[PDB]
């Protein structure tokens, strides 16, 4: 399997663990926002996977683009009515990176509700590509992920859509995921997944190739049983309606475990 | 900075990008190159977004350089280290003699040794051809243009299908495979081994249909014990003429056991089965490998 890279795949694992810490958002950067806030993120964010929805776009690209605007306002300070637009320009240039077939400028402009202009949006990307210093080859959850899901004996569809569904959900709450890494989110997700639908753990060959156990994984994955718990309830939830799509095995639709027997 | 500092020499190239112009750091005295991507309706091209972030983390002996960014209202200029010559130009300079087994051999490593670094570091350069393939006076020869080039992740995801310089391209692209993967970098790189020996092209077609036809006719028309899963492929059809291999050593005729073996593995039809760069580092062929000067003035 020339796909599954075996001559590389030790080596660019090893990349992408130095890349994530290189490319992390400050952990504590919405209380040094004075004018946006956790909740208006997750607003924004709920609307970039309804856009992605609309255009048809990867999810690698809607995880792009969070860890994008996520950077931007860990050194910049941006008003409420501003939000929008640097999330606007973080999709477009994600999509450019990311996309076989990018959606137009124009596109993009349209999806504001002509909130913006073309001229905002073109001068945003050129901001955001300043601030970030060209640096877009960002480890996401969905790179990891990939990779665990090559530890499955045997492969389960259903484990895979919901680790990507709840990689996702992580994706809407700065508070707590901002704390954790992409590689860890990405384990906890697979885990949790593992376990919803096959009863089965995190793996000792998963132990192997990333250091990670249980112990370790412990804090986030608490974190995500009580996100997939409170789902249904959550103010955004794009997402779920997402997942509910056969494209993803309807997977928003499985009932999370009250327990994880940790 | 800058680009106060920088005096343009000449121009050394074009295409798209971009141009490409030889100049010279004022306070300094570096020697560069810039290329130059022209802004405007549709933004920063997503062939200048992988280009920069690529080549911003791709730090190695044979691997063109990027040296700055200079990003402007309008203008945008990647500064580069400049390399004398282009391995295309360097061929073509070296008919009646051809080029030296010991300066191809080291190019050859240098270049493996570049791709291996690309692929470990999940990127794919997507156009390896003469063209894109630098020399200087001190025997270095590096990769250049990512301007086609892409992240990947692991395991790989449907890319562009485009993609690779038709002489380059690889037969599970040509024959529409849902993915293709590392091995595609390694088929080029063989058609350019081939090509350093014999100053020509190795599969020269003029269209998808007559390159897949002329690679047949080389390497024989590849059946389910070659290659796996090939007859269920896409564009294969059961109509393609049937060729037999031919005698290898019939493909690059002066090139010898250890080169041909080599060879042959970078050109096996079976993405799974042909070599990676890694490993083609350990071939016998390069044994006695050393990096001399090119033989002729740049
Ligand atoms: C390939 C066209 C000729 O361009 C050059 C000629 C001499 N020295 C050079 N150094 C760097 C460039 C170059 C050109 C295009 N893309 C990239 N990444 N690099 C270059
Ligand atoms: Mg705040």
């Amino acid at each position: 399997s020339v796909n599954e890279v075996p001559d590389y795949h030790e080596d660019i694992h090893t990349y992408l663990r130095e890349m994530e810490v290189k490319c992390k958002p400050k952990v504590g950067y919405m209380k040094k926002q004075p004018d946006i806030t956790n909740s208006m993120r997750a607003i924004l964010v709920d609307w970039l996977v309804e856009v992605g929805e609309e255009y048809k776009l990867q999810n690698e690209t809607l995880h792009l683009a969070v860890n994008y605007i996520d950077r931007f306002l860990s050194s910049m300070s941006v008003l409420r009515g501003k939000l929008q637009l640097v999330g606007t320009a973080a999709m477009l240039l994600a999509s450019k990176f990311e996309e076989i077939y990018p959606p137009e400028v124009a596109e993009f402009v349209y999806i504001t509700d002509d909130t913006y202009t073309k001229k905002q949006v073109l001068r945003m990307e050129h901001l955001v590509l300043k601030v970030l210093a060209f640096d877009l080859a960002a480890p996401t959850i969905n790179q990891f992920l990939t990779q665990y899901f090559l530890h499955q004996q045997p492969a389960n569809c259903k484990v895979e859509s919901l680790a990507m569904f709840l990689g996702e959900l992580s994706l809407i709450d700065a508070d707590p995921y901002l704390k954790y890494l992409p590689s860890v989110i990405a384990a906890a997700a697979f885990h949790l997944a593992l376990y919803t639908v096959t009863g089965q753990s995190w793996p000792e060959s998963l132990v192997q190739k990333t250091g990670y156990t249980l112990e370790t994984l412990k804090p986030c994955l608490l974190d995500l049983h009580q996100t997939y718990l409170r789902a249904p309830q959550h103010a955004q939830q794009s997402i779920r309606e997402k997942y509910k799509n056969s494209k993803y095995h309807g997977v928003s639709l499985l009932n999370p475990p009250e327990t994880l027997n940790v | 900075g800058s680009m106060e500092n920088f005096q343009k020499v000449e121009k050394i190239g074009e295409g798209t990008y971009g141009v490409v112009y030889k100049a010279r750091n004022k306070l300094t005295g570096e020697v560069v190159a810039l290329k130059k991507i022209r802004l405007d309706t549709e933004g920063v091209p997503s062939t200048a977004i992988r280009e920069i972030s690529l080549l911003k983390e791709l730090n190695h002996p044979n691997i063109v350089k990027l040296l700055d960014v200079i990003h402007t209202e309008n203008k945008l200029y990647l500064v580069f280290e400049f390399l004398h010559q282009d391995l295309k130009k360097f061929m073509d300079a070296s008919a009646l003699t051809g080029i030296p087994l010991p300066l191809i051999k080291s190019y050859l490593f240098q270049l493996l040794q570049g791709l291996a670094f690309c692929h470990s570091h999940r990127v794919l350069h997507r156009d390896l051809k003469p063209q894109n393939l630098l020399i200087n006076t001190e025997g270095a020869i590096k990769l250049a243009d990512f301007g086609l080039a892409r992240a990947f992740g692991v395991p790989v995801r449907t890319y562009t299908h485009e993609v690779v310089t038709l002489w380059y391209r690889a037969p599970e692209i040509l024959l529409g495979c849902k993915y293709y993967s590392t091995a595609v970098d390694i088929w080029s790189l063989g058609c350019i081994f081939a090509e350093m020996v014999t100053r020509r092209a190795l599969f020269p077609g003029d269209s998808e249909i007559d390159q897949l036809f002329r690679i047949f006719r080389t390497l024989g028309t590849p059946d389910e014990v070659v290659w796996p899963g090939v007859t269920s492929m896409p564009d294969y059809k059961p109509s393609f003429p049937k060729w037999a291999r031919q005698d290898f050593s019939k493909v690059v005729p002066p090139l010898d056991e250890d080169g041909r073996s080599l060879l042959s593995q970078m050109l096996h039809y079976d993405p799974n089965k042909r070599i990676s760069a890694k490993a083609a580092l350990a071939h016998p062929f390069f044994q006695d490998v050393t990096k001399p000067v090119p033989h002729l003035r740049l």
